């Protein structure tokens, strides 16, 4: 700053510095900025006094001068260094209306009353000021903005008015007008100015506005009138009619597929596209300003025209457009990743494992990209390296929930629950409130109920039930354990024969009744957003339905399976609710021909449950007709799926029973009974059975003291197996 | 106790908070504003009773749980 | 702000005081330290409750107790915080709500 004082002219300028160079002159505002900026950095400096000399020295330079007026906001901002309030007011009321910057120094003025004094009236009254001097709608929208920031809405609109009156038209102040209106939530009142300007001799931009507002709250109908009626419009060449056409038809397109028309969204959208095509060629050139946001634009679009060509179920024509979006634009993370959920959709393992590759090259954490990833290296049944991927994950980011629960999910399916809690370590060590943390609280429940202790889940669920993200699937998780606690085969009778006494109890039937109850409750929760969400919400009402144990709601039931079945062809958990509408009501047959059907479908990744639900029904259903055989295979293949099903374990366990493999069977018996948590005396007594068969009595007696320790009056099992162990031991 | 009267009593009390704080959880039933409710705090912690707040022992007990919260 | 402008439109919403309802949701939309999904979740929220209902509505010491404004001259004080209390709700406390010195 010193080297520019010595820049000619940069001392007292107009000195009569007769250089005849009128083209180099310097600015009197380049001047002052160079001043002002010596004057802070001197202030950062800390010498105050120089400081002040060099404000001194502006201020008897610059007399006179357009620019004054700013020197002495400088001084007073230099009295806000030093705090004398008053005194910067005085200064800044030294100000007038004839000199420039007087906005800017009677801003200043109100930003003081309001930080300071906290003066509302003042604050106020200095923008009417400001108005009342220079009646222009510069003055008037800067009042209807102290209103708005001062929270008195109703002042902010007629302030706004008035200047859109004092310009009748304005262009662009037309447009704020709607913006306030819409700003203050007046939504009546801007509809019906909405319509009146459009009614005469005003462009389509208040068209756009009208239309998404008609969008924003619902009415479809009149959204569409209106854009079909400013789309009416012949085809101009020029680039701003081309640009508000193309808007125009991607709101008309998302007001189409509001209201249900696939098709007619779809047209467009082309039509949309030919459009941005038009301007793509044309910006890259006319505009430099434009080019990345009609590339991204047009992005947009061919990503919207492939969404709802997979709403149309039409795959090809959906990466075609994808690919042409990330030709557009090669950073939407958004469309990688619908691209590789087509892919992954397609069963094309290659393409969506490039996809990933490609999205964690771009962003090295990308967690649903690792679970793109995870889910099909699972699918090649490399366990341990997608667990070391979302085991990284995690360990780089604690904080991460959703990685957490499907980590769960995987360690589940492989049967390595042990390692779960570790983890929880240090998602506590990041964060001590990340117990309150809702994502965390998921994870929990999900750990403790894989575990098998659905009370202590469903409390840790509770927790989470309130959040926007994870409520739909805590309320989903509670429903699914309300409605059946010992996670037992619904409709299945391999056991059910076996427990024709211990199922006499009235408790049970009040506990039934009870938890129907909760989850009828639990349903009013839910609030589904999609077509999906409603098929689910109506499959589990189905769900209850059948719970409740009344024919005419189970039969009620098995219609409404077989419609939802009819609806949406080979939908898994529609064909599940169904045989299982048909096992319970003794329609047998019917129920192995449409398992039989199920079991020829391949297991995925979002019904996993669903598939290991039919492949245990069915399993009943074979070792009822004694098909041993394609049963044990079943079995295998459902413990191949997931390696900690205790049922699964369980039919093994008397699969091999049958055949007297008693090492067999007592191994398969201990697992069960060591992944139900041992919740279940039954299978401690077949377990301690089949060690004692085997000749192992104090494995035998182990067990036995474990079942009586949990059921002291569990009978049969003192002298039955215990007391013929103890007696074999010499 | 019994399997069965812990289903019970967790039924129970699940059952009970929803109604409990739909009182100002809902507007007129129909519209959730859990996005506003979340600032607010549990009952328990806006209970205040009456009792002489010495600078000493309310110092002792800040410090305490400040403590306990801070690592 | 952001509390405590959430807190204030909850009590609007509960007391049937929608004016003061948009005045909050106004400033709660224009808070700066808000991120644009957190503008969106709100700008929703207050969509809908200004479609189910209109959004057009219908100094002096402080009381401690209860907030409301000391309109009567004589009132209770209290000896150490210098905030009064309504001579009406005086004799329900035992000390001073706001700084918990003994009542006189
Ligand atoms: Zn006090």
């Amino acid at each position: 700053l010193h080297m520019a004082m010595s820049l000619p002219g940069m001392k007292r300028i107009g000195a009569s510095t007769k250089s005849k160079d009128r083209k180099t002159e310097v600015d009197t505002s380049h001047r002052l900025s160079i001043f002002l900026e010596l004057i802070d950095v001197h202030r950062l400096n800390g010498e105050q006094h120089e400081a002040t000399k060099v404000l001194q020295d502006a201020i008897h330079e610059f007399s006179g001068t357009s620019e004054e007026v700013r020197v002495t906001i400088a001084n007073a901002d230099l009295a806000l260094a030093q705090g004398d309030i008053e005194r910067a007011l005085s200064i800044l009321q030294n100000v007038t209306a004839e000199q420039p910057y007087f906005i800017e120094a009677r801003e200043k003025m109100a930003d003081i009353y309001l930080k300071h004094r906290k003066d509302k009236m003042l604050y106020i009254t200095c923008f009417r000021e400001i108005a009342e001097r220079m009646a222009n709608p510069r003055s008037f929208l800067l009042l209807g903005d102290a209103y708005m920031n001062i929270l008195e809405p109703e002042e902010a609109i007629v302030a706004y008015e008035q200047a859109l009156n004092q310009n009748p038209k304005d262009g662009t102040l037309a447009s704020k007008m709607g913006k306030a209106l819409i700003k203050t939530h007046n939504y009546s009142m801007a509809i019906t100015y909405y319509e009146a300007a459009l009614k005469t001799g005003q462009k389509n931009y208040l068209c756009y506005d009208l239309a998404e507002l008609l969008l924003k709250l619902k009415w479809y109908d009149k959204a569409e009138k209106v854009l079909q009626h400013a789309l009416a419009h012949e085809p101009v060449n020029e680039l701003s009619a081309l640009m508000e056409d193309g808007r125009c038809q991607v709101l008309l397109a998302k007001v189409y597929s509001k209201m249900e028309k696939l098709g007619d969204a779809i047209t467009a959208l082309q039509q949309a596209r030919e459009l941005q095509a038009r301007v793509l060629k044309r910006v890259q050139m006319e505009q430099p300003d434009a080019v990345p946001a009609q590339k991204h634009l047009a992005a947009e679009i061919c990503a919207e025209i492939a969404k709802h060509s997979v709403a149309q179920r039409d795959y090809e024509k959906a990466i075609k457009f994808y690919r042409e979006a990330l030709v557009h634009c090669e950073t939407d993370n958004k469309i990688m990743l619908e691209l590789a959920r087509l892919y992954l959709a397609q069963d094309d393992p290659d393409s969506c494992l490039r996809q990933c590759a490609l999205l964690l090259q771009s962003d090295q954490d990308n967690e649903a990209a690792t679970m793109m990833m995870a889910d099909l290296m699972f699918r090649k049944q490399d366990y341990e390296q997608a667990v070391f991927h979302l085991q990284q994950l995690l360990e780089r980011k604690p904080d991460n929930y959703m990685t957490l629960s499907r980590l769960i999910d995987l360690l589940r399916r492989c049967g390595k629950l042990e390692d779960v809690p570790r983890f929880f370590s240090m998602a506590e060590k990041r964060n001590s409130r990340a117990k309150l943390e809702p994502g965390f609280q998921y994870c929990k429940g999900l750990y403790l109920w894989y575990t098998g202790e659905p009370n202590d889940a469903l409390r840790h669920f509770n927790k989470a039930r309130k959040d926007r993200d994870w409520g739909q699937n805590a309320l989903y998780n509670m429903i699914e354990i309300c409605l059946n606690p010992d996670n037992e085969t619904v409709g299945g009778e391999v056991f059910e024969n076996l427990d024709g006494d211990l199922g006499n109890s009235t408790e049970k039937q009040e506990s039934v009744q009870l938890a129907v109850r909760t989850a009828e409750k639990l349903l009013k929760e839910l609030k589904p957003q999609t077509v999906q969400g409603h098929v689910q919400l109506r499959i589990m009402e189905n769900y209850c339905l059948m719970a409740t144990k009344q024919k005419s709601n189970v039969e009620q039931a098995l219609n409404t399976f077989t419609e939802i079945a009819a609806s949406e062809k080979e939908h898994i958990p529609a064909l599940l609710g169904m045989a299982t509408a048909y096992m319970i009501l003794k329609q047998t047959p019917r129920a192995r021909n449409q398992l039989k059907r199920i079991a020829k479908m391949n297991w995925n990744a979002i019904d996993a449950e669903e598939f290991e639900k039919s492949w245990l029904l069915l399993a009943d259903i074979y070792i009822q007709s004694a098909k041993y055989d394609m049963a044990e295979d079943l079995l295998k293949r459902c413990l191949r799926h997931n390696r900690s099903c205790c049922k699964a374990y369980e039919y093994m366990g008397y699969i091999m029973e049958k055949e007297q493999a008693y090492t067999d069977a007592a191994l398969n018996y201990e697992m069960a009974w060591k992944y139900s948590n041992r919740t279940n005396p039954a299978v401690g007594y077949k377990l301690a059975f089949n060690y004692l068969k085997a000749k192992r009595y104090v494995d035998s007696i182990d067990i036995c003291h474990q079942v009586l320790e949990a059921h002291p009056t569990y009978p049969k099992i003192r002298k039955d197996i215990l007391d013929k162990a103890r007696a074999s031991l010499r | 106790p019994s399997i069965q009267i812990k289903r019970v009593m967790t039924y129970r009390d699940l059952d009970n908070d929803l109604m409990k704080y739909s009182a100002i959880q809902t507007l007129d039933g129909e519209i959730d504003l859990k996005l506003l409710t979340k600032v607010l705090a549990p009952e328990h912690e806006v209970r205040e009773d009456d009792v002489g707040w010495d600078w000493d022992h309310l110092f002792t007990e800040v410090s305490s749980e400040v403590l306990t919260e801070w690592d | 702000p952001v509390e405590i402008y959430s807190l204030l439109a909850l009590c609007a919403c509960a007391s049937r005081a929608f004016g003061t309802c948009s005045k909050a949701f106004i400033k709660l939309k224009s808070l700066e330290t808000l991120s644009s999904e957190q503008k969106q979740q709100y700008e929703d929220l207050a969509l809908e409750i200004f479609t189910k209902h209109t959004s057009k509505d219908n100094k002096l010491p402080t009381c401690v107790a209860t907030g409301s404004p000391i309109t009567e001259y004589q009132f209770w004080m209290c000896s150490v915080c210098k905030h009064g209390v309504l001579a009406q709700e005086i004799s329900h406390y035992s000390f001073c709500p706001l700084c918990h010195s003994p009542v006189g």
